[PDB]
RNA sequence: GUGGGAGAGGGUGGUGGAAUUCCCGGAGUAGCGGUGAAAUGCGCAGAUACCGGGAGGAACGCCGAUGGCGAAGGCAGCCACCUGGUCCACCCGUGACGCUGAGGCGCGAAAGCGUGGGGAGCAAACCGGAUUAGAUACCCGGGUAGUCCACGCCCUAAACGAUGCGCGCUAGGUCUCUGGGUCUCCUGGGGGCCGAAGCUAACGCGUUAAGCGCGCCGCCUGGGGAGUACGGCCGCAAGGC
């Protein structure tokens, strides 16, 4: 499988308002993807987590979703 | 007496029992069934045979009000959670979609000693 | 907090000469200012215990240098203490 | 004075009489708290990720200011007063950290 | 000093969603729950399951780690204010100002105590149901103190790296966090794994020493009796040194 950072551009990791890119880092559910799937580094994932939680409080990124399978 | 012909179905699967509710697109229920509704009484309620029969009893009850198209909602892990779904596709009800909405908390309440 | 503007104001007042950043008078001045920034932060927030530890080390370090100033040149010690109102 | 970013989401059902009033009330509160505004970005009608106040959307406002630091939480308390005002999030400004540069 | 840096470090206020419980309403019949099987329990005054609305308290899913911070205890939503520690680049300033540390003073999970609150979930004691030769238990249904908050006591622990602190010296390899750099790498400071010399009774340790040395504090001298008795200090008590 491809990874997120691999298939992307030059983006702002601290911008909580850009949802179109922050949508790519969420799974089917509202969960934050592990590092093995984002292709980020240690310092990068720590910022991504905090900026995703910000976008959640602004009603932009969902806390949880519903899996359509099984 | 309702003529709904479309709606949702909620499968509440536990280790001790599996129970089915059939509703309309708004969330209000029409009929339902469970492992105790059919003859099974004890631990036989949380068995896949029970989950299957419980599903098909509710499915025929929904035929009375005329259900044809059905959406599926599943909550909980337990024996027969899949036997209920497999029973639901071949129940005659055309199954529209199948969603797992099992509620998981963000670690808010302290569980009983059993779950730790 | 303590911005670099207020910082330079202290060094230039207590410098033994222009360009002096590390005199014993300069360090004790700098230390005392952080003492007073903390003593007013600990008047309120009396339950902030971990910050109470850093304060004890500064007082130790502040008295560490005065006990050194005493031994070498007691005049500048008195001129320093009288200027900061200590002890 | 430090630099901050203001995020305000309010009820996306207002006409122009109530929208201009809510916003000029926002401008009134920034004057009393001394927030020199540097620039503004207005998105408005945006699809929310979950129901907020039974409403599926929100009207978004963004201000960038430079104000005294001590009066921040007082300002946050001043904006949640209005009924139409729903979400108030204030963040200290930060540098645009780049990834995959 | 100057200029940068990372962080569940601390304190104060504020704030977000999931979930449990409870109330209101809509809708809807005959059971739910729970176990190795069951039964007390709850359900026709209508539960469980479903939808909507409301309230309250406590805890922070994913990120999340063999990870980070802190002197130890210990510290996870998010925002802001106050704030501590520490590390790197410059080679700028002072000129031995250092290390340890008997007392003293301050901190100190949980449990317990006081006054006043708060009380959703969990839960000693206890009320029941089972199991059993018996059940004063593991398993099940209920449930008070308490857990949470504010203020003041209590001073114990497997408080664990069962390794006191500081410094110097003594092959490397590899994984990692974070800085700087002429950025296959080099160079610091932490956090892991192998292992030279060497030590150790052996297991094992090995630039994070348990090696080689030096300084200072603490403490040990057979088991039971016994962390008991007496005395003293402390404590409201329980009890601690
Ligand atoms: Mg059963
Ligand atoms: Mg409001
Ligand atoms: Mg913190
Ligand atoms: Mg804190
Ligand atoms: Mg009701
Ligand atoms: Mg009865
Ligand atoms: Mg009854
Ligand atoms: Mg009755
Ligand atoms: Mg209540
Ligand atoms: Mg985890
Ligand atoms: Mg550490
Ligand atoms: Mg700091
Ligand atoms: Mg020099
Ligand atoms: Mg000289
Ligand atoms: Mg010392
Ligand atoms: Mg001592
Ligand atoms: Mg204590
Ligand atoms: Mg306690
Ligand atoms: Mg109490
Ligand atoms: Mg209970
Ligand atoms: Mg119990
Ligand atoms: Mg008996
Ligand atoms: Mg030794
Ligand atoms: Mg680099
Ligand atoms: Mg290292
Ligand atoms: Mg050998
Ligand atoms: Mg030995
Ligand atoms: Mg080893
Ligand atoms: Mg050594
Ligand atoms: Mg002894
Ligand atoms: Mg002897
Ligand atoms: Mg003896
Ligand atoms: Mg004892
Ligand atoms: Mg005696
Ligand atoms: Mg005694
Ligand atoms: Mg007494
Ligand atoms: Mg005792």
């Amino acid at each position: 499988k491809a990874k997120v950072k691999a298939t992307l551009g030059e983006f702002d990791l601290r911008d909580y308002r850009n949802v179109e890119v922050l949508k790519r880092f969420l799974s089917e559910t509202g969960k934050i993807l592990p590092r093995r799937r984002t292709g980020l580094s240690a310092k990068e994932q720590r910022i991504l987590a905090k900026t995703i939680k910000r976008a959640r409080i602004l009603g932009l990124l969902p806390f949880t979703e519903k899996l359509v399978r099984k | 007496k309702r003529q709904v012909a479309s709606g949702r179905a909620y499968i509440h699967a536990s280790y001790n029992n599996t129970i089915v509710t059939i509703t309309d697109p708004d969330g209000n229920p029409i009929t339902w069934s469970s492992g105790g509704v059919i003859g099974y009484k004890g631990s036989r309620k949380g068995t896949p045979y029970a989950a299957q029969l419980a599903a098909l009893d509710a499915a025929k009850k929904a035929m009375a009000y005329g259900m044809q198209s059905v959406d599926v909602i599943v909550r909980g892990t337990g024996a027969g959670r899949e036997q209920a779904i497999r029973a639901l596709q071949a129940s005659g009800l055309q199954v529209k979609s199948i969603v797992d909405d099992t509620p998981v908390p963000h670690n808010g309440c302290r569980p009983k000693k059993k779950f730790r | 907090p303590i911005t670099k503007e207020e910082k330079q104001k202290v060094i230039q007042e207590f410098a033994r000469f222009p360009g002096d950043t590390g005199s014993t008078e300069v360090q004790v001045a700098l230390l005392t200012l952080r003492i007073n920034r903390l003593s007013e932060h600990l008047k309120v927030h009396k339950k902030d215990h971990h910050s109470h530890r850093g304060l004890l080390m500064m007082v130790g370090q502040r008295r560490r240098l005065l006990r050194y100033l005493q031994r070498e040149d007691p005049e500048r010690y008195r001129a320093l203490i009288e200027k900061l109102g200590i002890r | 004075m430090r630099r901050y970013e203001v995020n305000i989401v309010l009820n996306p059902n207002l006409d122009q009489s109530q929208l201009a009033l809510e916003k000029e009330i926002i401008q009134r509160a920034l004057e009393n708290y001394g927030a020199r505004v540097e620039k503004v970005e207005e998105l408005g009608l945006r699809r929310l990720a979950y129901p907020i106040a039974k409403d599926p959307q929100g009207y978004f406002l963004w201000y960038q200011v430079e104000m005294p630091e001590d009066r921040v939480n007082d300002l946050a308390r001043e904006l949640r007063i209005r009924d139409n005002v729903r979400r108030v999030m204030v963040v200290k400004s930060q540098e645009p950290f780049l990834a995959n540069a």
